[PDB]
């Protein structure tokens, strides 16, 4: 659980299902018997907009090149113009808060890049090589 | 709010070693406060000296071990201060030294870079100049217009240290005046001018003011 | 090791106008860690822009930055008095940081000629065993200008020092003065001393002197 | 050649602020006593909380930043109405009290004689009660008046339920997470070498009281000095002790409940007569505990204010009675107690120049905390004697401003905001939304 | 945004992405931050009736032999009885509003081909193949 | 012009407006609040 934050991208590719497991799941099916109208409104809008921020992250999950959780590749080609690196000197020598720092000026610009060039061209493109 | 109050002035000479102090005032903290030194050579652009954040003192590969930056928190008679002591001083160290700070809390902010950062809030600055001399009376003498229109001044030489306080018949003349900055010569003892632009009587005076010294000595003006 | 190119060294800009500062690195800055300061005539420097785009809180919404790999631009527009100063552009990329070689905003207005004066040495300072000789540049723009000494038809090096007032805050002009540090018996060696000064407003040579 | 890549669950998170939920340990709803405190549907702690040490991280945590202790202020407030809603509201007690001086102590008590509704809308009821001095107020034989009736509306707190404090973990809801320092001495500001996480932070008891923090968390080593601007006189000073200070607190009035009706079914229950010990309620404090502890943390506050240096202290400035007093409850009733007695001594550099000590307690049935207008809670009387033994955790100080900086300074107890009381347990815990979405080039691309 | 709904179905398929979205999507993490009683419940009531009719429409994406969002093929058949028209009198010539008016009636029946027919007898179909 | 059953003279017409009415709408008694204590903690605002 969060335990490779500090250490490198490439050591945190290892304990990835861990964040996965616990971010997506509640399952404590604690409390909600008996009901009150002033506190349980309280434990009600903070776990309704947890499905609601939940749904949010599935959505991009889907309409992108990988309709599945954890890792899935995409298509979209890596532009020298974003985090120009060595790739020893990403998951070796850097760390995913400190990668995640310089992309924030492309974050919005590769986002683009997989719905629309992709998953809008691609399956379109599927369609018309499946025909033959 | 914050406010970054430094040391006076120092004077001091080659070979000796100097300690400049940074009052930090409004700051909680330098947990959450970055402290970084940058001195500015005259006339020259900024240089990057060091740096103490997390409690962890650290400088540029050009100072290595020969700039040590130590600082203490917030106490209760004193905001945070921070202190830049600088050994086996030499001449290209005349730069002037700035401390600055800036704010760490936020984790995903663009200021800081991993010890590497741009600077939020400016102190005063704290001029140091590294030079071998001792404290000496200036030397005034008149500068006499031959004959377009006119223009007299008179010029004040050799004098230590800085600075001088030059006016004309008392302040009743404050237009048209231009007062030359004060240039270092060789010998160690500045010099600089003061002219005024005329038509066409009056006789005009200087008053100069050199409270080192203590000297208030005033000359006049006559034409040749 | 990083080294900031700015250009250019000085520029002249009016009121109203559109200024554009660009800055280069020795290398690609990507993530766009880059800040642009501003610092006024013995003011300290005041930060403005960090990681190339993001303004200050406090900052007008004139001013306007652009990162884009290895060159990098300031955009300030429609220019105001209180803008004219001295700007720098930093790296904080890399250990370590490393700033530009600066630029300096000047106040723009009609090019103005100097009135040349020459001075020569007081009577009381010839008794002390030296003898300097002042020449003088009144109100002029821009600041670059040149003077050189000749004596009886020849030039001089070294024992020369000059000196430059700041921008004038109302005439946004400048003022320049020439020293020449000679002894006495060396002063007594020579005849005539000439002031040479070469300046976009004269548009011809000028040259003071003295017969003494 | 590289090909971005979608990663999900990176160990990624920034601040924010969302709504926390309260836990119980399952053990406080077999506590019963209809619903004591906040445990009624209240949340079953996981028996085996988890908590996950990160290793090669360090965060910067400010407490005074802290919106945990936001929340739970307003929840303790939240929690306090919705008791006195289904309860009894007391509002036709306005009626005239004809009081008379019980027979020593300068008459706290006083025996109230006024006229009272029955079941019936008919007749009156001819009833004597007995009020402290603190809730009644005459009006111009002796006549007096509730106190609270020209401020506010007032209601009485049912017997079933009880003030008594219970363990409350602070869990987030998903995609939410809670970082809790490790480190033995944090003065709630700057970096954390070690950061640990969990779903649920510590026991936490609610306990609402001034000048001293009761059954709290302890130190570690070396006691701990918190202050938001230390500097600055205007704000508290926040001290956490190394080992408890025993503190009893007793009521030595042995009383009886009247459960009057006034009906149609409700209920009131009047304080009768006393019979007993004739006393003011007391405060013990044990000599020998209370200085051994002052002399260590009158070396602390040297680490700031210089190593030599004459710290005096005294009792409360003045104000309203919740900041002059030690206000707290105890087996149901309200305590107010007298510090004066604590606070009075001189130190020198390192020393200061019997076998226990007492502090005089007054109370009061009456109370509007929190500066709460509108509502004006009554506390019910409890048969017998109440005796009760908590543990004293820490401090609220406040700093003279009159200065003479460089001569000496001296320190009184503080009061008002209770927020202070909360940031004493939460100084160690902040909350941040975790960001799983990632993307990383890599050589995979696709078929 | 609904843009291409008096246009032709043929270019109606380029902006499929745009309705694919907004329709999927609350992201708004507006309200709720301090209670109430009364109108809170109408805020409510057309967010949670909103998460269920789209799990609702999830639901039919993944029993078929979809799996994945916007496009999806099929192995069911068209039958003649079915919108008996021409290639170019469909996609180039009609309008969707115009083409699910005739299609209402087949509707129903076009459903259950694809999760009987098709990811019942396929999936079951499909471990018959896996085996060998 | 606007109505729901226009020949129906039981339904009401909607008109509006192209340029704005100016209207003002003033209460030229300049009045004093009383605030009576109606107690406990109950005030209400008689005129005076
Ligand atoms: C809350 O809480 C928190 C926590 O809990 C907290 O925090 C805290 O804080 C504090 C503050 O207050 C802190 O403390 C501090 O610290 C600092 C720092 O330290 C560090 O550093 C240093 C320096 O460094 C450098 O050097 C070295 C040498 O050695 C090296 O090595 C390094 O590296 C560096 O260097 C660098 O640089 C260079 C250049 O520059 C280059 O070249 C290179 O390369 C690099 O980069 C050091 O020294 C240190 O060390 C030490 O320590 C340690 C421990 O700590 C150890 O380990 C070591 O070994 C050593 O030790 C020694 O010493 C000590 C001292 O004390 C002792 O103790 C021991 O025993 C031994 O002996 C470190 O590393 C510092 O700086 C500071 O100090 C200060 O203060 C004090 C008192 O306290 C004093 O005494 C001193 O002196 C100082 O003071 C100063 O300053 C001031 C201001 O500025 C002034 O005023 C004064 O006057 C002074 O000055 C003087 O001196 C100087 C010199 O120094 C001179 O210059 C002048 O002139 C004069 O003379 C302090 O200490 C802490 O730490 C923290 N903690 C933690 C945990 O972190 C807070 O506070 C709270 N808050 C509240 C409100 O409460
Ligand atoms: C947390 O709490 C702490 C304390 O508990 C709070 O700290 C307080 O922080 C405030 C900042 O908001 C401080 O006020 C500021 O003080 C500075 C510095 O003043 C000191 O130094 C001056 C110069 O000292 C050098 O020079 C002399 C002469 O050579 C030397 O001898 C010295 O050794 C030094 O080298 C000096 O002039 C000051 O004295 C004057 O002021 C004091 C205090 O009022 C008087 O007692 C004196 O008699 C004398 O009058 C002092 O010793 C000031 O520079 C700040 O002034 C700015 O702000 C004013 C508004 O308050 C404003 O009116 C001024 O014009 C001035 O603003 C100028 O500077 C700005 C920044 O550059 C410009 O933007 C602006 O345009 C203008 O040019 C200010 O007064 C408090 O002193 C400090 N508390 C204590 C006890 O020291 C902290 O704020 C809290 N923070 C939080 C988050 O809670
Ligand atoms: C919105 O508002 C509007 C108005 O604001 C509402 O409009 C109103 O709509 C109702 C319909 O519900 C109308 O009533 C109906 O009128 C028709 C027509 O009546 C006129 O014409 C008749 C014939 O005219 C021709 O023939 C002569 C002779 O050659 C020529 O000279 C003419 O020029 C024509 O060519 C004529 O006989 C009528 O006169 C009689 O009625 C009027 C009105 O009461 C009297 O003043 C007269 O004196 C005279 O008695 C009239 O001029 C009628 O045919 C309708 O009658 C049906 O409904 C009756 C119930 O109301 C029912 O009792 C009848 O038996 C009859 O039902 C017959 O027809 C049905 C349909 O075929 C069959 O299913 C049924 O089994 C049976 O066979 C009816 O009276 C209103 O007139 C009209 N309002 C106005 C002002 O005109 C509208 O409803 C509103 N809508 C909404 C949604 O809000
Ligand atoms: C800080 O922390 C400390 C420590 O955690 C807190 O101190 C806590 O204080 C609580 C009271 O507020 C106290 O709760 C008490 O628990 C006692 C022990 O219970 C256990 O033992 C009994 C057997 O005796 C078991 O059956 C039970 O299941 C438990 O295992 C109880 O004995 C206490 O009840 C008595 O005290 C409270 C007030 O304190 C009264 O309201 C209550 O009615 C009881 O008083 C009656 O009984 C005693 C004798 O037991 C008589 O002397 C007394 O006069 C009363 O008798 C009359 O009244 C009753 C009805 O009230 C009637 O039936 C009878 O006939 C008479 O008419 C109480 O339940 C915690 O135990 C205690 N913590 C610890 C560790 O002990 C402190 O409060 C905290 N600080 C703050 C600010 O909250
Ligand atoms: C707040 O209140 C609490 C609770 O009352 C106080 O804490 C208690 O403090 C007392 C005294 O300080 C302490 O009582 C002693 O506890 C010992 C065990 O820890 C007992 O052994 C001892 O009993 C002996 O002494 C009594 C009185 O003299 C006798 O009545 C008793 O019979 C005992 O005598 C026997 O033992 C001797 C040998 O030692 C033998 O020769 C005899 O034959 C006989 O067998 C005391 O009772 C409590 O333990 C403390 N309680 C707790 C929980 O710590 C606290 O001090 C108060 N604070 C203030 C400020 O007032
Ligand atoms: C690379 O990504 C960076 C992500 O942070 C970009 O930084 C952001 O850039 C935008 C561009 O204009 C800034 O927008 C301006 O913001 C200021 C100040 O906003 C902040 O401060 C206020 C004041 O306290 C605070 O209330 C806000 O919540 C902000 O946190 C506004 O005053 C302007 O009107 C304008 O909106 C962002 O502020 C800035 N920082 C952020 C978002 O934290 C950076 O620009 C990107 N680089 C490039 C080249 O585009
Ligand atoms: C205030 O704190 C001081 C400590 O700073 C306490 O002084 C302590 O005094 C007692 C005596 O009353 C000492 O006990 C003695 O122990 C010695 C050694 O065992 C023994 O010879 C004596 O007969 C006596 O029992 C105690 O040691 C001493 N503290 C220290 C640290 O030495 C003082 O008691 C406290 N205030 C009060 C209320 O007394
Ligand atoms: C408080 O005052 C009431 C009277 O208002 C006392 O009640 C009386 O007590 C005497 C005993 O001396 C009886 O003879 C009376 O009949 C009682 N009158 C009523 C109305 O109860 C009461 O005793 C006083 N306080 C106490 C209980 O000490
Ligand atoms: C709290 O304790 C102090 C200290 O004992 C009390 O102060 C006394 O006040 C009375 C007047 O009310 C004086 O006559 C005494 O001389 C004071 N005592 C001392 C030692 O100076 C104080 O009264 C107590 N309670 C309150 C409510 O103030
Ligand atoms: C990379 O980005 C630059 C500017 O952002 C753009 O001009 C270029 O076309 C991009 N290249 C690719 C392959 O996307
Ligand atoms: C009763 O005691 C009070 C003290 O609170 C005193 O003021 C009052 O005079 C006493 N009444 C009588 C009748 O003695």
């Amino acid at each position: 659980f969060l335990g490779a934050a500090g250490s490198t991208m490439g050591a945190a590719s290892m304990t990835l299902t861990v964040q996965a497991r616990n971010l997506l799941s509640g399952e404590d099916f604690t409390i909600d018997i008996p009901d009150v109208t002033v506190w349980g409104i309280k434990q009600l809008q903070a776990r309704v907009l947890a499905v609601e921020r939940y749904l949010r992250d599935q959505q991009l999950l889907g309409i992108w090149g990988c309709s599945g959780k954890l890792i899935c590749c995409t298509n979209v080609p890596w532009n020298s113009s974003w985090s120009n690196r060595n790739l020893s000197e990403i998951w070796d020598n850097m760390t995913w808060l400190q990668w995640d720092k310089e992309i924030s000026n492309y974050t919005q610009i590769i986002y683009g890049l997989l719905e629309e060039s992709q998953n809008q061209q691609e399956k379109n493109e599927q369609d018309l090589l499946a025909l033959d | 709010q914050i406010h970054l109050v430094q040391s006076g002035t120092e004077v001091k000479k080659p070979g000796s070693s100097v300690t400049v102090s940074c009052k930090a005032y409004g700051v909680n903290t330098f947990g959450l406060y970055a402290v970084n030194w940058v001195r500015q050579a005259p006339g020259q652009s900024l240089e990057y000296i060091g740096q103490i954040w997390r409690w962890k003192s650290s400088a540029s590969h050009h100072f290595r071990g020969r700039v040590l930056i130590s600082a203490v928190d917030l106490t209760g008679s004193s905001p945070p201060i921070s202190s830049l002591e600088i050994k086996n001083l030499t001449s290209d160290d005349t730069a002037v030294y700035f401390c600055t700070t800036t704010s760490t809390y936020d984790k995903w902010s663009g200021l800081h870079h991993d010890g590497v950062m741009a600077f939020s809030s400016w102190g005063q600055g704290t001029l140091i100049s590294v030079s071998a001399a001792s404290t000496k009376g200036p030397s005034v003498f008149p500068l006499a217009p031959s004959s377009g229109t006119a223009a007299l001044g008179c010029l004040v030489k050799d004098y230590f240290p800085e600075p001088v306080t030059v006016s004309w018949n008392s302040g009743a003349l404050t237009s048209g005046v231009h007062t030359f900055p004060a240039v270092l010569q060789s010998s160690g003892l500045y010099s600089l001018s003061s002219v005024v632009t005329v038509p066409s009587t009056q006789t005009y005076i200087c008053n100069v003011n050199h409270k080192p010294s203590n000297t208030k000595v005033d000359k006049k003006v006559e034409p040749k | 090791d990083i080294q900031m190119t700015q250009s250019p060294s000085t520029l002249s800009a009016s009121i109203g106008d559109t200024v554009r500062i660009s800055c280069r690195a020795s290398q690609s800055i990507t993530g766009n860690w880059v800040a642009w300061y501003q610092q006024r005539p013995g003011k300290a420097p005041r930060l403005l822009i960090y990681r190339g785009a993001a303004l200050l809180g406090g900052v007008p919404s004139r001013f306007s930055g652009s990162a884009a790999g290895t060159d990098f631009t300031l955009t300030i527009g429609n220019l105001q008095a209180e803008d004219f100063g001295t700007f720098y552009c930093q790296q904080y990329d890399t250990y370590p940081g490393t700033f530009g070689q600066g630029t300096k905003v000047e106040v723009k207005r009609t090019v103005a000629a100097p009135s040349v004066f020459i001075f020569p040495p007081s009577d009381e300072q010839l008794k002390s065993g030296t003898a300097s000789v002042v020449c003088l540049l009144n109100n002029f723009y821009p600041r670059e200008a040149k003077v050189q000494w000749k004596v009886d038809n020849a030039l001089q090096s070294g024992n020369s020092q000059e000196s430059v007032t700041e921008q004038d805050s109302k005439d946004s002009t400048y003022s320049l003065s020439s020293t020449l540090t000679l002894s006495k018996a060396d002063y007594e060696k020579h005849k005539v001393y000439a002031c040479e000064v070469t300046h976009q407003g004269l548009s011809s040579p000028v040259t003071k002197s003295f017969n003494r | 050649n590289l090909w971005v890549t979608v990663y999900y669950g990176v160990p990624v998170w920034k601040d924010a602020e969302t709504t926390l939920f309260c836990a119980s340990d399952a053990k406080a709803y077999e506590t019963e006593k209809h619903n004591v405190w906040a445990t009624h549907a209240c949340v079953p702690t996981d028996p085996n909380p988890q908590e996950i040490h990160l290793e090669n991280v360090t965060e910067e945590f400010n407490m005074w930043k802290n919106n945990m202790v936001e929340q739970m202020h307003t929840d303790i407030i939240s929690l306090w109405d919705q008791s006195l809603k289904p309860c009894v509201k007391l509002t036709p007690l306005c009626v005239t009290l004809q009081c008379t001086n019980v027979t020593d102590m300068r008459g706290e008590l006083k025996n109230c004689s006024f006229n009272m509704t029955t079941e019936l809308r008919d007749k009156k009821q001819k009833v004597y009660s007995l009020f402290y001095r603190l809730d009644v107020v005459q009006i111009n034989n002796k006549e007096y008046r509730l106190i609270n009736c020209n401020t506010s509306a007032i209601t009485q707190a049912c017997p079933k339920v009880s003030f008594e404090p219970i363990p409350i973990h602070y869990c987030a809801p998903a995609g939410f997470a809670i970082l809790k320092c490790k480190d033995k001495k944090f003065n709630g500001t700057g970096p954390c070498p070690s950061v640990s996480t969990v779903q649920c932070t510590h026991g936490i008891k609610p306990v609402v009281s001034t000048q001293l923090l009761l059954n709290g968390s302890l130190a570690e080593e070396e006691v701990m000095i918190r202050s938001e601007n230390i500097t600055n006189n205007a704000k508290n000073i926040l001290v956490q002790f190394n080992t408890p200070v025993q503190i009893n607190c007793t009521r030595p009035n042995n009383n009886t409940r009247k459960s009057i009706r006034i009906g149609p079914g409700q209920a009131f229950y009047a304080t009768g007569d006393i019979i007993g010990d004739i006393r003011q309620a007391h405060c013990n404090v044990s000599k020998a505990t209370w200085n051994e502890t002052l002399g260590k943390v009158v070396k602390q506050l040297r680490k700031h204010f210089g190593n030599n240096t004459i710290i005096r202290f005294a009792n409360s400035s003045g104000g309203d009675l919740e900041v002059t007093t030690h206000s707290f409850n105890c087996g149901g009733e309200f305590f107010y107690c007298n510090t004066s007695g604590l606070f009075n001594s001189t130190w020198i550099s390192n020393t200061s120049v019997n076998d226990s000590i007492t502090l005089p307690c007054r109370i009061k049935q009456i109370i509007n905390m929190w500066q709460r207008i509108g509502q004006a809670m009554y506390a019910p009387p409890i048969q017998g004697v109440i005796r009760c033994v908590s543990n004293i955790t820490g401090l609220i100080l406040t700093r003279d401003g009159g200065s003479t900086n460089s001569t000496t300074e001296t320190f009184r107890p503080g009061g008002g905001d209770m927020r202070d009381n909360w940031r004493s347990e939460l100084y160690k815990y902040k909350v941040v939304k975790i960001e799983p979405l990632g993307v990383a080039p890599t050589r995979c691309k696709r078929r």
